[PDB]
């Protein structure tokens, strides 16, 4: 599986969530930032690793990182 | 709230069939279930390929990799304003529910939630790979 | 006493070029499919 | 005028005009000075 | 003489070189009327050809076997032996013209940073400002040591971004 | 697509000019066999005349092979 | 889960042909595999080296053995001017009958292959002269093989595998191999030299049953003991010595001549005996430097620490150096790699102008071969040096542990080291291509006398310092007033002066304006090169595009279309294009060396020198004029000897351009393709009776990168290699 | 949910595949492989014999092509036994077993040489 982080400089605007293709990522409660809330990877079994939660970020620099880590069935994305 | 339970009866839309469909890998591994309910009949794009007319109630469809479904909640969420829900069914029967996890959208936070995966520092602050050397296996800094 | 006979290569190339290939594609192909404990 | 004299000093029609300009130059100094291969 | 070459002047294939040149055109030449304008080009070709060696001979060229000039490259052969305008000379000239192009980018670059909207600058071109600059580019040599004597002309190293080391 | 066809009409009308006024055509009508259609011509300079080459017909220019000058000759 | 790879639990749980692939690139990257210790990667290290030792060995067997059985040597021995070397037989039963005649050849019964790796010409230097001296060698080597693949095994049993702490002891194993593997190996090939090779070359038979008996000189070691030294350089062979006979030969063991023999044109036996013995001296004098357990001799850490210029220019200067190198395999093998690399280009160098082979000289086809096979090695070898550079500043460096040193240093400048590069290829890419198409200008409006031809002053001038009176400079040895030509006359200028001024062989062949343009063309290949390279381990760790490209590895496939697009970004990548540019330097530089002696075997040096100057001079007259008998080698009226490199020619082309494909098209394309087969294999009657055990899946990205490079390595290799060969054993064969 | 077609779903085609030895269940593997490798093995003999580089030879053709076929059967067979091994290393039809399909390739191996060896009969 990949390996998905997301680290202290979010800012909690959600549109990694928004842009993952697979539900990997979720909207927890936090109180690191003025939005009161923080990015969280739970589903990281289901990441294929197309990275379109880093194209999202705004943050500079990114506050979510997709490491590309062993291939099963569901991160290659096959459907056979 | 609490997790929905499958209906195997649910009708599904009218759909000719077509080639971009289930696999070998569903008989033996596991699929895919998305049902939702319509207001009323109207056409939609399968993610399969082709024009499908969904059913007013309940509607049941089966795909193959977990991409298919949500791609399909995308189409119905945003342009026909509908709430679909989908699951992974096993060969040996297991349904596990799957979207949405705790009945509250990804997108919109939820109490309850527990964060994982989540460094309490910045990417810059990272280690550097000599450290982590000879851990065992293959791992970056940002593991730890 | 060096010399080998003068029908050697009619033997070694098909042993090197077709048996021996065939064999050692055979024992890996079974090799690479096996299933760990 | 103002604003067709803008147009002119967009940056391709200014490289037009100048490598016109710069071209002709060499052109017409080999056309009085031709097959220059050193400075005498 | 340097290398072992020869003046061209001197050189029996660099006049082989020519009556070979001159015998093509005159074999073409033979086709065509006098008054025709096709010999009147061929025959301007030729006085073309005529000159050209004529010239190369009087500058001094050097000459290969091959009857070809050849060209000094070291600064003290080139001036102990009356071949500077071959290399020396005109380094001088292009750095003077390259240094003049470079000089007049670089300050109209600068004068359009403190502008309300730089990037404006760059596509529509401040053609009165420019016009300006490229007739002031002529001194650039004094200017660009002045800049240089006065710690001017480099940015200092906690201005510039550079990445993680 | 007017634009578009401004400028072919601009392209075709260069090919005509060119025939009539830098070309050996009125030579090839009368020996179409023995004469090569020409109807571009260099300028002497940087030696490049070489270019104008001997296609016959009293005529020096690049050898055309658009056949402009058999069409011409149909019509 | 399936078994393979052992090594890699992510890669056995992989359930696509991603797996088999991926088990075979990954095997030999011991640092990564499962479980890996630092004391058992050593271990596994110094195993594998034993592996290689044994394969070597083997390889040089099997050589020996072929030739002496299916070889002509003993006929080769004696006319080695007229008669081809023979590889090794032929045995294809796809051949027809008029390829079976057409590769009869050289004297042997049956179709052949004739040698085109010098080897006859090395051994029978050193003293072999009948098959039964290739048989016993052959053995003896098949022997050394098993003997290293045992201490390969030896080595991994529980009661012989040392301690890392063997590994690290670099002082020892400095003096162990300067003294030892390089001083004593080469005292030992002095004995040879003396004993075997110096007689045989006289004449006389010395071998194992009688070298004990026969004195390799009248006076017997008392010159040795005495101070007498110079006992042994009185009466070299003469000028009329006949190689391998009596006839004109000397005495004298250890000499200076300094030039060629007459007939071999080759260096002397004499001279290569005395250079062999000054060079043990000198390396068994160097292998005493460093502390041992005896309390004498250097420690390399207190040498590195001390060496801080005081004005702090260089910082902290070499302060923690020994810890970082001594603690980095890949800093090890970086070092290596470079320094071999370096090495093989001077072999490739002075191997063609001052050739040590009796009769390597007069066969072209073995000349071309050797230079173009070891200059390939060379840029191969170079491109992996910066790679595992690349690769020390991802896994080794501590930024910590170098804080301030020379190498740390390094990476605070990258931005000028890199930009530096970018102007000087700019530079001389633009003005090298534009003068050579100045030139082609010229030369197509028939006006060659307005050509820019800049002769290479600098270079002739080097000459002219080496005694090559051509160009008239004369100072050094070109003037013979000069104290250095007077100081050396009467040890080794006579000779070196008279091989120098001889234009009929490659002893700094005369140069001019062609020469001057290809070599600026090889320094444009060289920094560009570079530039890639040093940009690629320099960035390695991070850009300002990916901050934190270190934290990803030496090799992924990308970052994403993101931040505006990523791909090639990884110090992998940058290794991957710079082996192109390494292919075009390389071929730009043996072009230059076939070409030029193409045409001083022929007896036209003036071809180059005039054509050379403009590019259309290289199609025409060098790739387009010298491919017509290669391409002949089969046609509709026949074949000959050349249609295997014509077959082969074309063989080269076809991989090239397969290459193409996986370059230029990328995965997505092909993934898509592969499902609509997965689908059809599924729907197709008595054909989805059988299945796969692993899903198909296209190539990944990375592995699309290399597989294309190796199709358009290969190619380009076999391309050169036909046409090398058969355009010039062709031309002289 | 699948695209339906005549070509996948008709009775005259379905009637056609159960009768072929592959889809005949009931049948011991060993026979299903010596009635396909009777098949095969009999058209196998047929290209090699006519186009093979000894064609042109008046009876060196026959024996010559027939051979090769029989070498071409071996090497089939082998992959077969290799194929059991990797497929089926831990159902309703036995030939979809590790010793089933072991007794299905040896089939085929008698089967396929035998089927040469009639080929070769018929042409002489
Ligand atoms: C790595 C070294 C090497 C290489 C590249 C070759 C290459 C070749 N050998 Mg040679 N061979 C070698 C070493 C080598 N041999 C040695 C050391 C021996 C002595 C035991 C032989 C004995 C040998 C024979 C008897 C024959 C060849 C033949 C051949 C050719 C076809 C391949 C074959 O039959 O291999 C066979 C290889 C072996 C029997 C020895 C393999 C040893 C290692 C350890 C495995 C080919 C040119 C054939 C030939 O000449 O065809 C025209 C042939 O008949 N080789
Ligand atoms: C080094 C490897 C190698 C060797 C030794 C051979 C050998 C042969 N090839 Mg080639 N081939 C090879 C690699 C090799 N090939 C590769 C890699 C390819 C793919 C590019 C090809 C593609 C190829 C083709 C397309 C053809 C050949 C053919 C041939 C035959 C040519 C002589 C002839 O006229 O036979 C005539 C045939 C005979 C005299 C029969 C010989 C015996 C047969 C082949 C096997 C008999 C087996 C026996 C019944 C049972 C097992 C016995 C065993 C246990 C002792 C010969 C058997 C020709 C041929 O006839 O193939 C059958 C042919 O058409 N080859
Ligand atoms: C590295 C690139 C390079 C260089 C150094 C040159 C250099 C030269 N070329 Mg060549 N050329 C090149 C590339 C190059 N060429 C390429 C790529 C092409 C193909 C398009 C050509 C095609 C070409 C042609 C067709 C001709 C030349 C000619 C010349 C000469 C022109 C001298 C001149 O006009 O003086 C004029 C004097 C000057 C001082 C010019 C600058 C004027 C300003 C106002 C000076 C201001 C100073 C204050 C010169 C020797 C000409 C020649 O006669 O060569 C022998 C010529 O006929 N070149
Ligand atoms: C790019 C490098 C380079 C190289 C390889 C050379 C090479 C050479 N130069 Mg040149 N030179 C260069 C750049 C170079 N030069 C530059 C940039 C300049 C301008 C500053 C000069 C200015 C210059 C002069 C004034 C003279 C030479 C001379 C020479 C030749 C003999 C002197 C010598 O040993 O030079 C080797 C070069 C070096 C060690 C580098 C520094 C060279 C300095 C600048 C000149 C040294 C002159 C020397 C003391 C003269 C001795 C007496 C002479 C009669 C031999 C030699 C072929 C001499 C010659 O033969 O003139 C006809 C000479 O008189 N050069
Ligand atoms: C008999 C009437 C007629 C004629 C001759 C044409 C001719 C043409 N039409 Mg068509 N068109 C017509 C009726 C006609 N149209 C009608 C009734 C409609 C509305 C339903 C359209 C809608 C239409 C569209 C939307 C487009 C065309 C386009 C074109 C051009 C296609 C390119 C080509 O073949 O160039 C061959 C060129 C020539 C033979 C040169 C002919 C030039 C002269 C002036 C005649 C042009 C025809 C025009 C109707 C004459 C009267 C115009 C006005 C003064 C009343 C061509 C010039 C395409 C085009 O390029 O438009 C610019 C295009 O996009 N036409
Ligand atoms: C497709 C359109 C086309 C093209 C590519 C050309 C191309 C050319 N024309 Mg032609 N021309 C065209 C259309 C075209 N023409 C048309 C429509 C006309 C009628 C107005 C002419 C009238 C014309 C004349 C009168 C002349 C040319 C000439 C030229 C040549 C030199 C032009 C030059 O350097 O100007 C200079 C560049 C700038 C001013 C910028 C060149 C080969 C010249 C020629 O053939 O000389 C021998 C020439 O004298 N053309
Ligand atoms: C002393 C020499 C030496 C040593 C000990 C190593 C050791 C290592 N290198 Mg290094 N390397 C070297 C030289 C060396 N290298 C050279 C010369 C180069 C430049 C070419 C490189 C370039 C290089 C790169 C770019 C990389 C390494 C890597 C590695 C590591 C893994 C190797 C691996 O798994 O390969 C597995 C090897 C294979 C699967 C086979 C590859 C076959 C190639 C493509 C050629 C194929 C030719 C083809 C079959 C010919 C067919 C001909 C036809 C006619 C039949 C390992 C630590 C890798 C790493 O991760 O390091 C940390 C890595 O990425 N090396
Ligand atoms: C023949 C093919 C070719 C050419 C000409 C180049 C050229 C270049 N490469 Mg590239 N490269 C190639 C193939 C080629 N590459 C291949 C196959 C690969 C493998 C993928 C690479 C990989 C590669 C890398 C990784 C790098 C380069 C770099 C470079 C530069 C080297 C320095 C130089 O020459 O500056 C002088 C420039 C040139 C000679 C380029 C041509 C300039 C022309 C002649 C200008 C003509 C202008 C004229 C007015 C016409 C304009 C017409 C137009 C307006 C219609 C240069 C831009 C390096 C770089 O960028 O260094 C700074 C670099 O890092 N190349
Ligand atoms: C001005 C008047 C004319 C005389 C000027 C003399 C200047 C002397 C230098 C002082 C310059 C100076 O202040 O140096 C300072 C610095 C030395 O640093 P340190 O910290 O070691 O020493 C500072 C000392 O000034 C006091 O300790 O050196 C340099 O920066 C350049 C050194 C050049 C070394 C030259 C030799 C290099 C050889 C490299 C290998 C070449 C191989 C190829 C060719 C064979
Ligand atoms: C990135 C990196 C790396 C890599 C590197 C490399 C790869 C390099 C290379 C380099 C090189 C490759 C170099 C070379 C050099 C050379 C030189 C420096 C030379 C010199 C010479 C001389 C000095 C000579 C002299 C002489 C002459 C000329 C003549 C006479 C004699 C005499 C001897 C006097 C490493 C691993 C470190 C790690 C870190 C990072
Ligand atoms: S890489 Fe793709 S699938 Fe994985 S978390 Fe990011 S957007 Fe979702
Ligand atoms: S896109 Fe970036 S900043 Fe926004 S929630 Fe996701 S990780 Fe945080």
């Amino acid at each position: 599986a990949h390996i998905v982080k997301i680290y202290d400089t979010c800012i909690g605007c959600t549109q990694c969530v928004r842009a993952c293709p697979l539900d990997v990522l979720e909207m927890v409660p936090w109180d690191g930032c003025k939005a009161s809330q923080m990015a969280s990877a739970p589903r990281t079994e289901d990441c294929v690793g197309c990275k379109r939660c880093e194209t999202a970020c705004p943050t500079d620099f990114l506050s979510v990182r997709v490491y590309l880590g062993s291939e099963s069935t569901r991160s290659m994305g096959l459907s056979y | 709230w609490t997790v929905p339970t499958l209906n195997p009866d649910t009708p599904s839309p009218i759909f000719g069939g077509s080639t971009g469909g289930l696999l070998r890998k569903a008989q033996t591994e596991e699929f895919y279930v998305i049902t939702w309910e319509a207001k009323k009949e109207q056409i939609f794009e399968m993610p399969t390929g082709g024009a499908a007319i969904m059913r007013q109630g309940p509607n049941l469809l089966k795909f193959g990799k977990k991409e298919q479904c949500l791609a399909l909640t995308t189409q119905l969420r945003n342009k026909f304003k509908l709430t679909p829900c989908f699951y992974r069914v096993f060969p040996d029967g297991k349904v596990q529910y799957l979207h949405p996890a705790d009945g509250v959208y990804p997108e919109k936070v939820n109490a309850g939630r527990v964060g994982a995966n989540q460094n309490m520092r910045r990417i810059g602050q990272n280690v550097n790979p000599i450290k982590v050397k000879f851990s065992g296996r293959m791992m970056s800094p940002a593991e730890i | 006493p060096f010399v080998p006979p003068s029908w050697a290569p009619s033997v070694f190339v098909p042993l090197t070029g077709l048996v021996l290939p065939a064999i050692a594609m055979a024992t890996l192909f079974v090799y690479i499919e096996k299933e760990a404990p | 005028m103002k604003d067709f004299t803008t147009y002119l000093s967009t940056a391709p029609v200014i490289a037009t005009i100048w490598f016109t300009f710069t071209a002709g130059l060499l052109i017409e100094i080999n056309r009085y000075f031709p097959d220059p291969l050193v400075f005498s | 003489d340097i290398a072992g070459l020869t003046p061209c002047s001197e050189s029996k294939a660099y006049a082989k070189l020519e009556k070979k040149e001159l015998k093509t055109l005159e074999k073409r030449l033979k086709q065509y009327e006098a008054d025709s304008a096709p010999a009147v080009a061929l025959k301007a070709t030729m006085e073309r050809t005529k000159a050209r060696f004529a010239n190369y001979a009087k500058a001094g060229l050097l000459c290969g076997n091959d009857g070809l000039p050849h060209l000094i490259a070291d600064p003290g052969l080139a001036l102990k032996y009356g071949h500077a305008g071959e290399v020396f000379i005109p380094t001088f000239g292009f750095l003077y013209v390259a240094g003049y192009i470079g000089y007049v980018g670089r300050q109209y670059l600068i004068a359009v940073k403190g502008e309300a909207k730089p990037t404006d600058k760059e596509i529509i071109i401040d053609v009165p400002l420019a016009t300006k600059l490229a007739w002031q580019g002529a001194g650039w040599p004094l200017a660009a040591v002045q800049e240089l004597q006065r710690g001017t002309l480099l940015e200092k190293e906690e201005n510039i971004t550079v990445s993680p080391r | 697509h007017f634009g578009q066809l401004g400028i072919i009409f601009i392209w075709l009308s260069g090919m005509y000019f060119h025939g009539a006024r830098f070309s050996n055509y009125e030579a090839w009508l009368s020996d179409p066999t023995h004469i090569k259609p020409s109807a571009q011509v260099v300028w002497p300079i940087v030696g490049q005349e070489i270019l104008n080459g001997d296609v016959g017909g009293g005529f020096q220019g690049i050898q055309i092979t658009s056949g402009f000058f058999q069409l011409w000759r149909a019509s | 889960t399936k078994l393979f790879p052992k090594f890699s639990q992510g890669l056995a749980q992989d359930p696509t042909t991603r797996r088999i692939w991926y088990g075979l690139a990954m095997a030999h990257d011991f640092e990564s595999h499962d479980g890996m210790t630092e004391e058992n990667l050593y271990q596994k290290i110094f195993a594998s080296h034993f592996g290689q030792l044994s394969i070597i060995f083997l390889w040089t067997s099997g050589n020996l053995f072929h030739v002496a059985w299916q070889g002509n040597f003993e006929q080769w021995v004696t006319d080695p001017v007229h008669i081809r070397p023979i590889a090794h037989a032929i045995w294809d039963p796809h051949f027809g009958q008029p390829a079976v005649e057409a590769f009869t050849r050289g004297g042997a019964s049956g179709p052949v292959n004739i040698s085109t790796s010098g080897v006859y010409q090395w051994w029978y230097t050193i003293g072999m002269r009948t098959n039964q001296d290739l048989y016993v060698g052959s053995v003896f080597l098949a022997l050394v093989s098993a003997i290293f693949l045992f201490a390969g095994w030896l080595h991994l049993q529980p009661n012989f595998q040392p301690s890392l702490s063997w590994f690290k002891d670099a002082e020892s194993r400095l003096n162990h191999h300067l003294s030892g593997l390089f001083g004593v190996s080469s005292l030992a090939w002095t004995g040879h030299l003396v004993h075997v090779a110096i007689p045989e070359s006289r004449g006389q038979h010395v071998g194992w049953d009688n070298f004990l008996s026969v004195l390799p000189h009248p006076q017997g070691l008392t010159p040795f003991f005495t101070g007498n030294w110079a006992a042994y350089a009185q009466s070299p062979d003469t000028a009329s010595h006949v190689f391998g006979t009596a006839q004109g030969s000397g005495q004298a063991i250890l000499t200076f001549l300094g030039g060629f023999h007459p007939q071999t044109q080759s260096l002397w036996l004499t001279d290569m005996a005395h250079h062999h013995l000054a060079i043990a001296v000198i390396f068994i004098v160097a292998g005493h430097m460093y502390r041992t357990n005896f309390g004498i001799g250097h420690r390399m850490q207190a040498i590195l620490e001390a060496h801080t210029p005081p004005s702090g220019s260089l910082g902290a200067g070499h302060k923690g150096l020994f810890d970082t190198v001594n603690n980095s395999l890949h800093f090890q093998l970086g070092l290596a790699l470079a320094s071999v690399g370096t090495i093989t280009s001077l072999v490739a160098q002075h191997m063609y102008s001052l050739p040590p082979y009796a009769f390597q000289a007069i066969d072209f086809t073995t000349q071309a071969a050797l230079y173009t096979h070891h200059q390939y090695i060379a840029g191969f070898i170079m491109c992996g040096a910066f790679a595992h550079g690349a690769i020390f500043f991802i896994r080794d460096y501590d930024p910590e542990q170098n804080k301030g040193n020379v190498l740390a240093r390094m990476l605070d400048h990258k931005e000028a080291l890199i930009s530096h590069l970018s102007w000087v290829s700019l530079f001389l890419g633009f003005h090298t291509l534009g003068l050579y198409v100045h030139n082609d200008v010229m030369q197509a409006f028939g006006t060659p006398e307005k050509q820019i031809l800049i002769e290479p002053v600098f270079a002739q001038w080097i000459q002219a310092a080496h005694g090559k009176a051509l160009y008239g400079f004369d100072f050094l040895l070109s003037s013979k007033t000069s104290a250095a030509f007077a100081n050396g006359q009467s040890l080794w200028l006579p000779g070196w002066l008279d091989a120098i001024n001889n234009n009929q062989n490659s002893l700094f062949l005369t140069i001019g304006p062609g020469d001057f343009l290809v070599h600026h063309a090889i320094a444009l290949g060289l920094h560009t090169t570079t530039l890639i390279l040093v940009k690629g381990a320099l960035d390695a760790r991070g850009s300002k595009l990916m901050p934190d490209k270190k934290d990803f590895g030496y090799s992924f496939p990308c970052d994403g279309p993101g931040r505006g697009g990523t791909c090639d970004i990884s110090a992998y990548d940058a290794f991957y294009l710079a082996v192109f540019w390494m292919l075009n330097t390389i071929g730009w530089v043996t072009f230059y060396w076939h070409w030029k002696h193409l045409t001083l075997w022929q007896g036209n040096v003036a071809q180059f020198d005039e054509s050379s100057t403009y590019l259309m001079g290289w199609l025409r007259d060098y790739l387009w004029l010298n491919s017509s008998q290669l391409i002949n080698g089969y046609n509709p009226f026949g074949m000959n000897s050349l249609s295997v490199w014509a077959w082969t020619f074309l063989f080269g082309h076809l991989i090239y351009a397969t290459g193409f494909m996986f370059l230029i098209s990328w995965r997505g394309y092909w993934q898509e393709l592969i499902e609509t087969l997965v689908w059809a294999h599924e729907k197709t009657p008595l054909a989805n009776l059988v299945y796969w055990k692993d899903k198909p899946v296209a190539l990944s990205i990375v592995q699309a990168r290399l597989v294309g490079l190796a199709h358009f390595s290969v190619g380009y290799i076999f391309t050169y290699a036909a046409f090398l060969i058969a355009s010039t054993s062709g031309r002289f064969g | 949910g699948m695209l339906e077609t005549p070509v996948t779903s008709a009775p005259i085609v379905a009637t056609y595949l159960s009768n072929l030895p592959a889809y005949r269940t009931g049948v011991a593997p060993v026979l299903r492989g010596v009635e396909i490798g009777l098949a095969h093995g009999f058209l196998l003999a047929g290209p090699f014999i006519k186009l093979g580089p000894l064609r042109n030879v008046p009876e060196t053709a026959e024996i010559a092509g027939s051979l090769s076929a029989a070498g071409l059967v071996l090497i089939l067979a082998l992959c077969l036994s290799i194929y059991g091994s990797a497929q089926f290393q831990s159902a309703r039809d036995p030939l979809f077993s590790a010793d089933g399909w072991s007794e299905f390739a040896a089939g085929f191996l008698v089967g396929g040489e035998a089927g040469v060896a009639w080929a070769y009969v018929c042409t002489q």
